[PDB]
């Protein structure tokens, strides 16, 4: 979930045409799929115009696709998604003490197979 | 409790009969015997109100006072009167 | 607040274009472009500051022509050339002491806030009791009333005879950079004394009304 | 040679006054007579003289506008909606190449009445109007019961709030709840509202002839306390009949 | 003078877009532009303006004769292109076929900003199978009824393939994606209406046209649920069409049936899906690809006072089509009395 | 039809503005019975101002038959930084409490009726829709009570 | 190293460092089939593996394998300094950034004799071994013109691909792809000789018609980033490409510069050095490429380190080599301070300099009977 805090004077009344205000015209949330046959990204939109407040909700599902039945780290498959705001990277700062940092941009690694951790052991309590 | 929220105002004047200080700061002393205190509560008129006393008891609001220490916290409630006679809170 | 700049009633020399060469020496001579008169420079401005942003500054002082003027620099690394500027490029700004002293140090209002919500920890001071094995908890949570320094939290605590006490911090920043701390504090062992822990605002102001909190530990009967 | 308006169950009715004030609109067109006039969902409406000057009304304002010449004065042309619900104008003339008689071109008619407003200077009293009505036809069986929420954001004291309509067979309840809240400059009035059956048919004599009288269709729109032209917002508009699908 | 722009949704419309701007006029000296906004030969007539920072800016032509000077609003967006669909319709399957693709309207070809192109252009092909490979795909929901189809892979060239219904019951259509953008531009949804194709009347030759009496405007009849498929009937002769006029058919009348000014004297024109109707000097006829008869009292409708007549306005498809009784299309009056005309 | 939140920005009347940002609860739907020996809690949410510092009150019409007991506490703040309070309301009889003298409580055996208000104590003007939360209470017979 | 066949050998991340002299008999194997270069002792091409390391000397390649226990058995490790390839002349020594299958790769481009031909070396438990990969006959064969060579190579762990740019003897340059499971290579892209030009476009997608300036393209190597699937070609220019079939012209890069090397994050960064010794940023969200060091902000920043008097800031310094970090650009550099003079790593904080580049749109705004100037902010949000 990104909470995207726009300025004062960001929306005005003529962005309210339908029933819904067209948001994506000024602060416009984007995401980018590398290799979209097998991952799934849903995006779902909230808008509160009091507090100034854009809430987005990512939702990344795997499609049951991609790899196959291996040892943990042997069918792993390297891939990644890219979620941004359009105009924001190279523009937007985020000032903190000991220096600034790059905002309005992100990209996560996701691999796709049998996760490190998982084991099958013989209960021989139960047994 | 917030500690630096920022108190710009008194609101009630407390008085032990007993002994005092200019009324701007409230302090009162133990003896022997009971701590018996009168206040009422200050606003834009600084001498006591029938009114003000009125419209707190109709609402059924009385006056609590908090007595701390370093390792003590302890409560004590004024009993809701009638305002009738009671121009102040005892 | 961004600050006032220079009107153009009080000096019209902005109302022209600028040309700073290095001299020789180490006065970058000041020169107006426009060789109109009802411009020009009064001798008002002197112990002044011509700036550009994203350049140097020059603190202009000397007067030595109807159109031209010495001026010292801030980084005179950075210049190199000669520089062009046309009218509103350049600004101007008076902090001398000619003509009064506008600008003023002073101390700031208090910019922090301390909860405390937990009843008889609320009072500043306060004394606490740990037994053999026994363990006191408490959180405080710090709302800055304005920027903050994130990366690093904003309290910092001491111990008096870290010896016989032993104290486990953990502190956490949120959305709203607001910070909550939790203490714990045990007893090392079999042993009486006491000890305090001093949690300090060190980037609060002095005028707030509560910067430092001491609570006191003692190893000892209740 | 003039316009005439009823609004708001007949109770607004009169003729559309030009902003001078003259309201006989083949005045101001040099002699011509009211040629063509369209209306569209959104609410705007144009109307084209046979001179091609055209006049802008919204509805629900008694105001209208002239806009800016854009036709021939001898050209035949008249106005139409494309594939959207922008309009077109289309050309007719003798003598072309029997493949260029009908021309169409599209014409901007928002922008034409922005450049008119940036003259004029009226503005929009809120500046959004949200709700969540995505469709037309709403229909229902006994059981059922539908919420409609909507709100609206203005400035700070600018009292304003939400006017909802009917029209029909009062067969329906309501019940609205609205919350109302105040923050940065800026005021919003969150609405909901619920529409159900209350009626309970079992062990009651007259089975059929009470289900006739809770079965019907009412005619519902949502729309803000006040508005004018510069608001884009369209009005929804839609049907609730009770019955069954069949 | 006026100004022309590429594509007719003007979300699209941004500071990326060019603005054709044409002066008609016996005189003209130059155009009069803002600093924030440049002109391609200030001195033609017709030229093309680009403002590329957004504002408020005012553009006049100078010339001889007076002027006025528009002041053309224009906002950066991050909605740059657009969805492109043809649809071919297979009456045994009862269903219809739409192939999708994206383009661009500061660079996509004429025959695609009129619509006419059955193909996508190179630099639709490549902006089209970028997207894709960014993880963008069209889907197609319908208004009415919420129902959700998508589409197969990428053809060869760069189009999705998407199967529909011919359900005449849900006209109203939106073709959406995910929020992909390729570089900082979106594409916007798109609002269509698509349903049985609708046949107009083709022109045997021998034939006789009808006209409006002489200096009279115009007149104009579109379809109440599918514009597009409108009616004019002009001074000259009476053109049908199924799309907004890029093609159009003329409407003429069998010889001997009706006099040269009984042509040249008909008032109003109405149009529907099964036939179209005149009103020519008080009285009724029927025109349809098989024959034209007038209508006469036999079928209720009375004989020269017929002063006018009408249909919805309004679409509403849903509650007619569900209505299970078929009510009135058509109303007719007389100056004295109202007729509710049916179907056939 | 004059409309006061409007009439109330003339520069010349020079009105401050609300200093309540928020008041709200659900209590204001529905009246409550107090039976003997019973109970009610009642919530409250308010949100102040940025900068003002508003003080909530709870009033009771009848404070003979009706004794609350209040508690406002902080939990978490908006997106913008403004506080959220909660306000809890503990309802019963006013014998109970003990804090009433004997002549106050006025007997437990009578059936009383009261109104629980949530107000604002320094409200200005231009809170015109941000009006008190208030709630009918009947100490007396509950009907869905049966043997 | 200018003459000398030293190393700069560092555990940890260049936060110590080691200057050996390498035990190499720096033998000449100078051949009549073998082009004749001028003998140089300076070490190229350095290659640094998980438990192997690679060099390059005067178109030698030389391995070491160190004893890991943890790792595998010491019998693998090398006692001394192993040359691979003896017959070929190799004229570079390629990278593979990513180990696919539980291996590491090393590529060997070959100048002179089996020009058509490229060598790829596979670490195994420190076992290293040779081939090559075109097998029977050379991509030469498959191109256009009379002989080729292949310029630059990447090797793409998964999927088996192996991209590789070569030069026909015309002068064009071609991007082929060769999958090493099969045996067949096919041509993905004709570098176009020439800048494309963008007068107010910022970045340009290379359709087949554009118009051309005058200025030739030179193209000096290729990256693939696996993550996100992105190619880019550099040299004079950087052309970005997410599915290798349409590439985009980025057009902020200016054409006088040439690239000497690039360095990724893997992360959503890169960072660009060209002969000049200048850096360029490059965020790949946008189509933007920033020159951070020789700019405003850096000479801000360098200012501020000269204030606080910090140890790694000195007026004369030279750049050794820069690196990513867990995310952060660290720069190693030699600081000339005299008597003082040492090689450290010092950070390159890339955000800091953005926010101190100072020329920004600003308005002049009014406040109370005054007027003050007001940046006006570029971010879309709060
Ligand atoms: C839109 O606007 C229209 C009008 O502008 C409104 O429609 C109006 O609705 C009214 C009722 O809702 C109609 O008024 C009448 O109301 C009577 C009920 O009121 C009682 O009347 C009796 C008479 O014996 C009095 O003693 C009582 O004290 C009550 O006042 C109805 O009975 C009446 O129905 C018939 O009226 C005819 C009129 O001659 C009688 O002859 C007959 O015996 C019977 O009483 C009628 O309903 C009013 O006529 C009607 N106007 C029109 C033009 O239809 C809509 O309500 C508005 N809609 C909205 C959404 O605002
Ligand atoms: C309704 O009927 C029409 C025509 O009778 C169907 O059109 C044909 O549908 C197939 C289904 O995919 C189309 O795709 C073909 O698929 C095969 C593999 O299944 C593939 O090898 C072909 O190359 C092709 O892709 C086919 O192209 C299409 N025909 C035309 C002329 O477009 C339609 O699918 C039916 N739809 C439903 C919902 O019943
Ligand atoms: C990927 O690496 C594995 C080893 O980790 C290779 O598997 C070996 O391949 C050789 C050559 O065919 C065989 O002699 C070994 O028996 C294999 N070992 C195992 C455990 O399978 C594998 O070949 C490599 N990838 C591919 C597809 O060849
Ligand atoms: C015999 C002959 O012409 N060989 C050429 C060589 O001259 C050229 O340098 C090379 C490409 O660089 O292609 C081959
Ligand atoms: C500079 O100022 C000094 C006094 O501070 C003055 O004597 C001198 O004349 C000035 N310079 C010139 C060039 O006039
Ligand atoms: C009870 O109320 C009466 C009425 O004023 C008062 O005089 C009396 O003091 C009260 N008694 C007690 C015990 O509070």
């Amino acid at each position: 979930t990104v909470v995207l805090l726009s300025h004062q004077d960001t929306f005005t009344s003529s962005d309210s045409q339908g029933p819904t205000i067209n948001v994506d015209k000024k602060l416009a949330i984007a995401v980018t799929i590398a290799d979209p046959e097998c991952l799934s990204v849903t995006v779902t939109q909230d808008v509160l115009l009091n507090r100034n407040a854009v809430i987005n909700k990512i939702k990344v599902i795997d499609k049951k696709r991609c790899s196959e039945q291996g040892m943990i780290g042997r069918n792993i498959k390297k891939t990644s998604m890219m979620l941004k705001v359009l105009g924001a990277p190279g523009n937007c700062i985020q000032r903190t003490y000991l220096g600034g940092i790059i905002q309005g941009f992100k990209v996560v690694p996701i691999f796709i197979g049998c996760p490190p951790g998982k084991r099958l052991a013989f209960d021989v309590s139960y047994t | 409790v917030i500690h630096n929220k920022g108190k710009e105002r008194t609101y009630f004047s407390c008085s032990g009969e007993g002994i005092l200080t200019g009324l701007h700061t409230i302090k009162l002393f133990l003896t022997m015997d009971n701590l018996k205190v009168r206040c009422f509560f200050r606003n834009e008129n600084q001498s006591p109100s029938k009114e003000i006393l009125g419209l707190f008891t109709s609402g059924g609001l009385a006056p609590n006072m908090i007595i701390t220490n370093s390792t003590f916290y302890g409560g004590y409630y004024f009993k809701l009167t009638p305002f009738s006679n009671r121009l102040e809170w005892l | 607040v961004p600050f006032g700049i220079e009107n153009s009633k009080d000096s019209p020399c902005l109302l022209s274009d600028l040309e700073i060469t290095y001299s020789g020496k180490l006065y970058y001579t000041i020169k107006l472009l426009s060789k109109n008169p009802l411009h020009e420079l009064k001798s008002t401005d002197v112990e002044k500051s011509v700036l550009i942003p994203g350049y140097s500054s020059f603190l202009i002082m000397n007067i030595t022509d109807k159109w031209t003027a010495s001026a010292l620099a801030t980084m005179p690394q950075a210049i190199k050339s000669n520089l062009k500027f046309l009218t509103g490029s350049w600004f101007l700004y008076n902090f001398g002491t000619a003509g009064g002293r506008k600008w003023s140090i002073s101390t700031r209002q208090c910019n922090y806030w301390i909860q405390q919500d937990s009843l008889d920890f609320m009072s500043l001071n306060l004394v606490k009791y740990i037994d053999v094995g026994n363990t006191i908890d408490f959180q405080f949570k710090i709302i800055p009333k304005a920027m903050s320094t994130f990366p690093i939290p904003p309290v910092s605590m001491v111990v008096g005879n870290p010896g016989l006490v032993e104290v486990k911090t953990q502190g956490v920043f949120d959305l709203n950079e607001n910070y909550y701390l939790d203490i714990h504090v045990s007893g090392r062992f079999f042993q009486k004394g006491s000890t305090s822990i001093a949690l300090v605002l060190w980037e609060g102001s002095s005028k707030c009304y509560a910067i430092t909190l001491l609570p006191t530990i003692k190893s000892s009967c209740s | 040679h003039h316009v005439y308006y009823s609004y708001k169950n007949f109770t607004v009715v009169g003729t559309i006054s030009t902003p001078s004030g003259e309201t006989n609109l083949s005045s101001l067109s040099q002699g011509s007579k009211i040629h063509q006039v369209l209306t569209d969902r959104i609410g705007n409406v144009v109307v084209k003289m046979e001179n091609n000057v055209m006049f802008y009304i919204k509805a629900d304002i008694t105001e209208a506008v002239i806009l800016h010449t854009w036709v021939n004065t001898t050209a035949k042309t008249v106005v139409l909606f494309d594939k959207s619900f922008e309009v077109c104008i289309l050309y007719y003339n003798e003598n072309l190449d029997e493949k260029y008689q009908l021309q169409t071109q599209p014409y901007p008619l928002i922008l034409e009445l922005q450049s008119i407003n940036k003259d004029l200077g009226d503005w929009c009293p809120y500046l959004a109007f949200q709700h969540n009505i995505h469709s037309q036809f709403y229909h229902m069986d006994k059981g059922e019961s539908l919420t409609i929420w909507s709100q609206i954001v203005y400035p700070e004291n600018r009292g304003l709030y939400i006017v909802v309509e009917h029209y029909g067979s009062s067969v329906m309840t309501w019940t609205q709840n609205l919350e109302y809240e105040i923050a940065s400059g800026f005021c919003t009035k969150t609405m909901i509202t619920r529409f159900f059956q209350t009626t309970n048919y079992e062990l009651v004599d007259n089975y059929y002839q009470l289900q006739k009288e809770n079965t019907g269709l009412m005619l519902l729109q949502f729309r803000p306390s006040e508005f004018s032209r510069t608001c884009l917002t369209a009005k929804p508009v839609f049907e609730i009949d009770v019955g069954c699908d069949s | 003078w006026r100004y022309y722009i590429n594509s007719q949704d003007y979300s699209i419309f941004s500071t990326r877009s060019s603005i054709k701007l044409e002066y008609e006029g016996n005189s003209f000296v130059s155009w009069k532009i803002p600093e924030s906004c440049k002109v391609e030969n200030t001195t033609s007539p017709k030229t093309t303006l680009h403002c590329k920072r957004a504002g408020i800016h005012t553009i006049k032509p100078i010339a001889g004769n007076q002027e006025v000077e528009r002041h053309l609003t224009v906002d950066n967006s991050y909605i740059c292109y657009l969805w492109y669909f043809t649809v071919v319709d297979v009456y045994y399957n009862l269903s219809q076929i739409v192939t999708i693709w994206v383009y661009d309207p500061e660079s996509a070809s004429t025959e695609e900003l009129i619509w006419t192109a059955k193909k996508p252009s190179l630099s639709s092909r490549v902006l089209t199978k970028q997207m894709n490979t960014l993880g963008q795909r069209p889907f197609i929901f319908t208004v009415e009824k919420r129902l959700t189809y998508h589409p197969g892979p990428l053809t060869s060239e760069g189009t999705w393939v998407i199967h529909l219904p011919m359900s005449s019951d849900d006209i109203a259509k939106v073709i959406r994606g995910n929020k992909v953008a390729f570089q900082d531009c979106f594409i916007a949804n798109l609002y269509f209406m698509l349903t049985y194709p609708m046949t107009i009347i083709s022109e045997p030759p021998g034939y006789e046209p009808l006209t409006v009496p002489p200096g009279s405007p115009l007149m104009l009849s579109w379809d109440t649920c599918i514009s597009t498929f409108a009616l004019l009937a002009t001074d000259q002769e009476t053109f049908q069409t199924n799309d907004s006029f890029q093609t159009w058919t003329r409407v003429r009348a069998p010889p001997g049936i009706l006099s040269d000014a009984q042509r040249h004297s008909l008032r109003d024109v109405i149009i529907f899906d099964q036939g179209t109707l005149f009103l020519v000097d008080g009285t009724v006829y029927l025109r349809t690809e098989d024959e034209f008869t007038k209508l006469d009292e036999s079928r209720g409708i009375s004989e020269t006072g017929i002063l006018g007549f009408s249909k919805r306005r309004w679409c509403q498809i849903r509650y007619l089509y569900k209505l299970a009784s078929k009510k009135s299309i058509l109303i007719a009056w007389s100056k004295t009395t109202v007729y509710a005309g049916y179907a056939t | 039809t004059v409309n006061v939140q409007s009439s109330l920005m003339d520069e010349k009347l020079a009105l401050q503005p609300c200093n309540v940002e928020l008041l709200e609860s659900t209590m204001i739907n529905t009246m409550f019975t107090i039976d003997m020996n019973s109970k009610l809690k009642l919530s409250a949410l308010m949100i102040p101002r940025k900068g003002e510092n508003p003080t909530p009150l709870v009033m009771v019409s009848n404070p003979h038959a009706l004794g609350f007991k209040a508690n406002l506490n902080e939990f978490g703040n908006t997106f913008d930084g403004n506080s959220k309070y909660k306000l809890d309301i503990e309802l019963k009889q006013q014998h109970h409490w003990g804090n009433s003298d004997f002549n106050f409580t006025a007997s437990i055996k009578r059936h009383a009726i009261s109104s629980v208000t949530v107000d604002i104590a320094d409200k200005t003007l231009s809170c015109v829709d941000l009006k008190p939360l208030s709630t009918l209470i009947s100490v007396g017979c509950d009907m869905t009570k049966k043997i | 190293f200018y003459d000398e066949k030293s190393i700069l050998f560092s555990d940890s991340n260049f936060q110590d460092y080691v200057l050996l002299e390498l035990s190499i008999d720096s033998c000449w194997v100078g051949s009549f089939y073998c082009p004749i270069l001028g003998f140089s002792a300076t070490i190229h091409d350095a290659i640094a593996t998980e438990s192997t390391l690679f060099i390059r000397q005067n178109q030698l390649v030389y391995y070491f394998t160190g004893t890991y226990i943890t790792l595998f058995d010491k019998s693998h490790g090398s006692s001394r300094w192993v040359r691979v390839l003896p017959s070929e002349c190799i004229k570079r020594l390629c990278p593979v950034y990513a180990s696919g299958n539980g291996s590491e790769y090393v590529l060997a481009l070959t100048t002179g004799k089996n020009e058509g031909y490229i060598h790829i070396g596979t670490i195994t438990d420190g076992l290293v071994s040779f081939e090559m990969v075109p097998d029977g006959w050379s991509v030469c064969e498959k191109l256009p013109g009379k002989n080729c060579s292949i310029d630059w190579a990447t090797y793409i762990a998964d999927e088996r691909n192996l991209l590789l740019l070569v030069k026909i003897d015309s002068g064009q340059f071609y991007l082929v792809n060769f999958n090493t499971e099969f045996k067949t290579l096919n041509i993905l892209y004709k570098i176009p000789e020439f800048i494309p030009e963008a007068k107010e476009l910022d970045f340009l997608v290379l359709l087949d018609t554009v118009t051309y300036t005058n200025t030739p393209m030179t193209p000096k190597g290729l990256f693939f980033n696996t993550l996100n699937n992105m190619l880019y070609i550099w040299g004079n220019f950087i052309l970005q490409s997410y599915n290798r079939e349409e590439f985009i012209f980025l057009a902020d890069f200016p054409k006088e510069s040439t690239i000497k090397y690039m360095v990724n994050s893997f992360k959503g960064q890169m960072a660009v050095v060209t002969e000049n010794e200048e850096i360029w940023y490059f965020l790949e969200g946008g189509y933007d490429v920033y020159q951070v060091v020789p700019s405003q902000g850096w000479e801000t920043y360098h200012n501020l380190q000269k204030m606080q008097k910090s140890s790694f800031h000195s007026e004369d310094e030279s750049l050794v080599s820069l690196f990513f970090e867990d995310g952060k650009l660290f720069q190693l550099v030699y600081l000339f301070d005299v008597g003082k003079e040492r090689l450290v790593k010092r950070l390159l904080p890339v955000g800091t300099l953005m926010e101190y580049n100072l020329p920004k749109p600003f308005t002049v705004v009014n406040q109370g009977n005054y007027q003050a100037i007001s940046f006006t902010h570029t971010c879309p949000f709060k």
